[PDB]
C-alpha cells in the first residue's frame, strides 16, 4: 500500500523472472538418440528372428 | 538394395521372397541394406538427432559417429567387420 | 504483486529445491557390473565355440 | 601367459596356432590365461565396477570378489575347481 | 515466480508421483522359477552322463 | 536316501561307490533319491519361488505342483512313471 514496497515487489519479480533455465535441446537430443538406439537394437532382433523361418535374411 | 524405411513399411522381398515388416519408431529413419541375403548391414539416425548408429551381420557391438551423414554401411562380403573403418570406429 | 508473496513464493522455492534427489553411482555402479557379466559369459561362449574348429582353447 | 584385452583386441596364437578375435563392452577390462590349451581361466572387471567376477573351464558357474583387485584365476591343471578357494568362493 | 505456478507444480507432481509401477514380486518369481527349471534339466543331463563311466545311478 | 543339496555338494557314495559332485544355482534346493541304483528321482524348488518341478527316470517330461510341500518323487520300482500321480500330472 506504499509506493515504496511495490517498487520493490517489481525489483524482486525483475530479479526472479530472469533465472537461467536448463538447456532443453540437449535434453530432448538425448531421448532422440536413445530412440534411434532401441530402434537399432530392435531392428536386429527381427533379422534374426526372419533368419530362423528360411535360412537367409532379407533381400 | 539401399530400401530404407520410417514409421512402418516393409523390407526385401526380391526373387520373390517373403518380406517381413519393419515398424520403427516415431520419426526414426533406418536405412537397410540386405546384399544377396548371407549378411545384413543396418544403420539408424533420428531425424532431429546428432548420431547416426550401425552395425552388421558379422559385427557384435553397434557403431557411431557424430556426423550424421556417413552414408550407411553396406553388406560386407563375407565376415567382414565395419568397426574400425574411417566412417566409424568411434566404438560405443 | 504484493511483497508479502513473492517472499512466500522464495520459501517455497527454497523449500522444493532441498528434495534429497536419489544416489546415482550405484544405479550405474549396477549397469557397469551387469556389463562385466554379460562380457564374462559372452567370453565363456565364444571359447568354448574356438573349442569346436580344433582340439584346444586359445594358446 | 596372461594377456589381457579391452575393447576389441585378439587372444592366443602360441605355437603358430589360430587366434581368435575377442570383442568386450565398451570399458570392460578382461583377463584371459589359457594355460597349455586343455583349460582355460576368465576373469572381468568394469573400470568403474565394483566386483571382479570370474571362473574357469572345469567350473559350472560365475564367482565374484567385492576387491576388484584379487589377480586372476590361472588355468588349472586338470579338472580343478576354483570356486572355494581363498580369492573366491563368494558364490553367485 | 508467481505463487500459482508453485502451487501448480506442487500439484502436478504429486499427479506425478502417483503413477501405478508394475508388480515386480511376480516378476522376479518368474526367473527364480526359470532358474529352478534349469537347475533340474541340468540335474537330469548330469546324472545321466554318470550313468555312462559306470552302470548304476548314485547311491 | 533322501540326501537333498543347495548351492554346491555331493550325491551318493553308499556302498563304496563313486560320488559325483553337483552344483546347483544360487538357492535353488534339490532333493533326490537314488533307490538301489536302477532309477533315479529328481526334485527341485526355489527358495523364494511358487512351483516344485520334479521328474524321473523313467518319465519324459518334467512335471511341477503348484503347492511348493508335494515331498519329492522317489525312486520308481522298476518302469514306474509319475506324471499321473495325485501330487503330479500338472504336466508342463
Amino acid at each position: 500500500f506504499t509506493l515504496i514496497e511495490l517498487l520493490i515487489v517489481v525489483a524482486i519479480i525483475g530479479i526472479l523472472a530472469a533465472i537461467a533455465i536448463p538447456q532443453f535441446a540437449a535434453y530432448r537430443q538425448k531421448a532422440f538418440n536413445s530412440a534411434a538406439e532401441s530402434d537399432l537394437k530392435n531392428t536386429k532382433t527381427n533379422l534374426e528372428s526372419y533368419y530362423s523361418e528360411h535360412q537367409f535374411y532379407p533381400n | 538394395a539401399s530400401k530404407d524405411v520410417t514409421g512402418s513399411g516393409e523390407i526385401g522381398g526380391s526373387n520373390s521372397t517373403p518380406k517381413l515388416a519393419i515398424q520403427t519408431s516415431n520419426q526414426v529413419t533406418l536405412t537397410y541394406d540386405g546384399g544377396t541375403g548371407h549378411t545384413y548391414g543396418i544403420a539408424t539416425l533420428h531425424a532431429k538427432g546428432t548420431r547416426k548408429y550401425a552395425s552388421t551381420s558379422n559385427d557384435t557391438k553397434i557403431y557411431y559417429n557424430d556426423n550424421t551423414a556417413t552414408a550407411a554401411p553396406s553388406a560386407p562380403v563375407g565376415t567382414a567387420t565395419i568397426g574400425g573403418s574411417t566412417n566409424w570406429k568411434n566404438a560405443l
